[PDB]
RNA sequence: CAAACGUGCUACAAUGGCCAAUACAAACAGUCGCCAGCUUGUAAAAGUGAGCAAAUCUGUAAAGUUGGUCUCAGUUCGGAUUGAGGGCUGCAAUUCGUCCUCAUGAAGUCGGAAUCACUAGUAAUCGCGAAUCAGCUAUGUCGCGGUGAAUACGUUCUCG
RNA sequence: GGUACACGAAAAACCUUACCUAGACUUGACAUCCUUGGCAAAAUUAUGGAAACAUAAUGGAGGUUAACCGAGUGACAGGU
């Protein structure tokens, strides 16, 4: 469409379209929603440029979704520049509170690579 | 003639039944043969406990036994009592095993 | 997560010896056991032995280190390799 | 071109270590084990 | 001359109270509309279904009052409590009702969840290895 | 090492939450009964003997 | 083995067209333990037939299910290898329980939109000889057809 | 923690997601507790604070009914993982507590060979309570109720 | 194997805990029997302390030693 960089979909309400945006989620949409005044469930394809200026100045005003990835990217390099052990752990790609790692936790491990079991010929 | 207590409201509850049924004709005997009106030996709803415990010493939580613990329970609500009651009630000698709540 | 009213936490053993320590200028590494303790901002500068439950690892702790606790720098256990069961 | 800087934490977190060494120092010893009290016993039959 | 009648399903009790009248039944349930108490998933037929077949024209006033369980287990009660009451105005009615077993309590509960089993009588996943 | 854990169990700790409640017969720790104060292997044992009034055996 | 005749629940006469059938095919639909849901679905698909069809519903769901309804059935007969089927002729009681079995299953598959109007479709589909059920009882009526020789030894 | 298996939970959806209003349980538990109401807070909760040693007071029933919306998309599905800010318990939550809010949005569109349970209030499903417990991703266990099915022709095969 | 695998465990942060690394103890943390006295153990505040434990404090319910607080003392206690 026209906000920032982001093509929010034309056939799709606003209050939807704004969670599409990366740094933008549900919860604050409606906030961003409610304080512009702005009413829901209208589509945004039937919206004037009126409308069109207050979301952006309220959404510069929030942390730029660009700017987000940034700092999720600073956060990392900040907890690995520290040598922290939760670092550590989150640097081998592994579950960084305290789940478990013994038969569960592959979301953060990709796929399976199967090994071969010990041979047992019985005792 | 006084009374010196309105409204004694007597309440029993024991974890065996037939005793309870006991000690109430003993108690509404005693009170009939002084002059005083009952209204009425009302039963209360049973408060009944369970514990379950696994039979075996190790393995096998599957098999377990189980218990119950029954607090039957009663109430008595005195009218007037006066002097000619209350000292009777001092010979009423109550079984153990049944538990008197009386509020006064 | 921790409650506010509450703030930080150190077993004020360490803060003991930590303001004794600061005001002495050669300081040598610090040999405490508390992991619970929270790095505080007076502690900047100076060096801890951690007990990891083996050895007593050196810390120097900075300007940045500031916030976590003092036991998420030092490790507990070691894992680096398996071994091919079959 | 630069506005300055705008992190640097620290001073926002510097008030909670000020809230914890204030608490630390406050410490009292209140130890104590209980709550409502009273109101304990099995009723007899006011004199048995 | 009114008559009534008791019926439970399901631990549900029921009150029904049956006056003549001649000025259309008013089906009336815990003094709210039967069009209010119920999901009116069609389930107002049920309660009816022995006061249909036989006859509603007496256009008798009913006033049920059912405290406990859910709504089919409370409508299960009024059915019975209907035809307790039923018992009471032409012992003859009895016969036909009869016949359908519209005057029987229906003895279904709910069993008691039992230990080593998933519920009432469901069972663990057994395994052959 | 049991009879040092019941010791210590009777024995107050420097510390409110460093107090468990252990069997009072035997010095199990698991699986104590708050409401006897007793073992699930020995309150089984005690209870097909007759000791607590009114434990009998359910049918529901 | 067993030498008991298992009994047998009530059927109920439907409440609305008071033709018994419909509740059967309620408790197929059933999901979930769902009474009320069901009941909306399949009654909120005559509304839709009324719209479509300008027919009685009672009429268009008997001439749909009597028709996908089928007549043979074939009885798996392993021996050696493979297995030999055996055609048998159905009770009518089972006779009306495989076409509803089988109407919501293929119901439940269409590429249609919500499922009040997919089981609408297919009842109203299968009234003309022209649907995934026909198809179902056709495959079934082949291979019997074509498996009649080893209709005479059963077990 | 390179991996494998078992038992469960959550899903892959419009018999549904979200929002609003709203009807109907049984059983059980409670004075270091249950906590009503009120005030603050986007919320977990905090403060005040009655009532209840209990058929009296407290522990919001949810599915269900109606209305609005989504219109079949890896989505208003699905919630994992990850970052930050908060609340509670406790000396103490990094190793290794859980809850709430915000942020992100893995896989997954019905699952191969082969297997499990169940003959009515049963299978399936929706909530509620208790035990151990300061607190606990118990989704476990033990109980209680709400809705509530389909099928059994027969012993030829299969296991005991 | 069926008859193990949401099993013992109806609650592993510390405690539990039986494991490892360390800092400490030896008729012992707990018990009896014996010669012998009781004019305490607690808890808590100080200092050193990771805390065990030490050195100083209010010297403690009570009942004259009943229970326990001890000394001496070898049989022994003790082992998840
Ligand atoms: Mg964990
Ligand atoms: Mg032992
Ligand atoms: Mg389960
Ligand atoms: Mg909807
Ligand atoms: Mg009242
Ligand atoms: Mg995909
Ligand atoms: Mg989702
Ligand atoms: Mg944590
Ligand atoms: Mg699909
Ligand atoms: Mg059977
Ligand atoms: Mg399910
Ligand atoms: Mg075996
Ligand atoms: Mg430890
Ligand atoms: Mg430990
Ligand atoms: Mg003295
Ligand atoms: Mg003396
Ligand atoms: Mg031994
Ligand atoms: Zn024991």
């Amino acid at each position: 469409a026209r906000i920032l960089g982001i093509d929010i979909p034309n056939q799709k309400r606003i209050e939807i379209a704004l969670t599409y945006i990366f740094g933008i989620g549900l919860s604050r949409s409606q906030a961003i929603l409610k304080q512009a005044n702005i009413n829901p469930d209208k589509r945004v394809k039937d919206l004037t440029e009126e409308e069109f200026v207050a979301i952006r100045n309220v959404a510069s005003a929030y942390k730029i979704e660009g700017d987000l990835r940034r700092e999720i990217a600073l956060n990392i390099k900040h907890l690995s520049e520290i040598g922290a052990w939760r670092g550590l752990r989150h640097r081998k790609n592994l579950p960084v509170r305290g789940q478990r790692t013994r038969t569960n936790a592959r979301t953060r491990k990709g796929p399976r690579k199967t090994v071969a079991n010990k041979k047992i010929e019985s005792k | 003639n006084a009374v010196k207590y309105p409204e004694l409201k007597i309440k029993l509850e024991s974890y065996d039944s037939t005793l309870l049924d006991l000690t109430t004709k003993k108690i509404v005997e005693v009170v009939k043969g002084v002059d005083v009106k009952i209204k009425g030996p009302l039963p209360l709803p049973t408060k009944k406990e369970v514990i379950t415990i696994i039979r075996s010493p190790h393995v096998d939580k599957a098999s377990r036994e189980q218990f119950e613990k029954n607090r039957h329970k009663r109430l008595m609500i005195l009218v007037d009592v006066n002097q000619g009651a209350i000292d009777s009630l001092k010979r009423i000698k109550i079984p153990v095993g049944v538990t008197l709540r009386f509020s006064k | 997560s921790r409650s506010a009213k509450k703030g930080a936490f150190v077993d004020a053993h360490l803060l003991k010896k930590v303001i004794d320590m600061n005001k002495q200028e050669k300081k040598r590494p610090i040999k405490t056991w508390s992991r619970r303790s929270t790095i505080f901002p007076e502690f900047v500068g100076n060096t801890f032995a951690v007990h990891n439950g083996k050895t007593f690892i050196n810390v120097y702790v900075t300007d940045d280190m500031v916030g976590h606790k003092l036991g998420e720098f030092s490790p507990t256990r070691n894992f680096k390799q398996h071994t091919a069961n079959r | 071109l630069t506005k300055q800087t705008v992190h640097g934490r620290a001073e926002k977190l510097s008030g909670k270590f000020n809230a914890g060494k204030a608490f630390l120092e406050n410490k009292t010893p209140k130890k104590a084990k209980g709550k409502t009290e009273e109101y304990t016993k099995h009723r007899s039959l006011n004199e048995l | 001359q009114s008559y009534y009648g008791l019926g439970r399903r399901k631990s549900s009790s029921a009150k029904v109270y049956l006056t003549p009248t001649q000025d259309k039944g008013k089906i009336t349930v815990n003094r709210r509309d039967p069009s209010e108490y119920f999901p009116n998933k069609l389930v107002i037929q049920d309660m009816e279904q022995p006061l249909d077949l036989t006859d509603l024209k007496k256009n008798f006033d009913i006033n049920v009052v059912v405290k406990g369980g859910g709504f089919t287990g409370q409508a299960g009660a009024i059915r019975l409590g209907i035809v307790r009451a039923l018992l009471q105005f032409n012992p003859e009615l009895k016969k036909i009702l009869k016949s359908k077993k519209l005057t029987t309590r229906d003895k279904r509960v709910k069993e008691r969840k039992k230990f080593g089993l998933y519920g009432a009588r469901r069972a663990p996943q057994f395994t052959k290895r | 090492a049991k009879k040092s854990l019941k010791v210590k169990q009777t024995r107050i700790p420097k510390f409110a939450v460093r107090a468990y409640t252990r069997c009072q017969r035997c010095g199990r720790a698991r699986a104590v009964l708050s409401h006897f104060g007793v073992c699930r292997l020995c309150f089984r044992e005690l209870a097909y003997a007759g000791a607590i009034p009114g434990v009998k055996k359910a049918s529901w | 083995m067993r030498k008991n005749r298992a009994p047998k629940r009530t059927v109920l006469p439907d409440p609305v067209f008071n033709n018994t059938l419909v509740t059967r095919i309620i408790n197929v639909i059933m999901e979930d333990g769902k009474k009320g849901l069901a009941q909306r679905i399949l009654y909120g698909a005559f509304d839709l037939i009324e719209q479509r069809t300008k027919e009685k519903p009672l009429t268009v769901f008997e001439r749909a299910v009597g028709n996908v309804m089928p007549r043979l059935e074939l009885r798996v007969r392993r021996i050696a290898g493979s297995n030999y089927q055996v055609p048998t002729e159905v009770p009518q009681d089972r006779k009306i329980a495989l076409a509803l079995r089988w109407i919501a299953m293929f119901a439940r598959k269409r590429h249609e939109k919500t499922m009040l109007e997919k089981i609408a479709n297919e009842i109203i589909d299968a009234s003309n000889n022209t649907g995934a059920a026909i198809k179902k009882k056709d495959d079934t009526h082949k291979m019997a057809e074509a498996n009649k020789a080893f209709a005479h030894m059963r077990w």
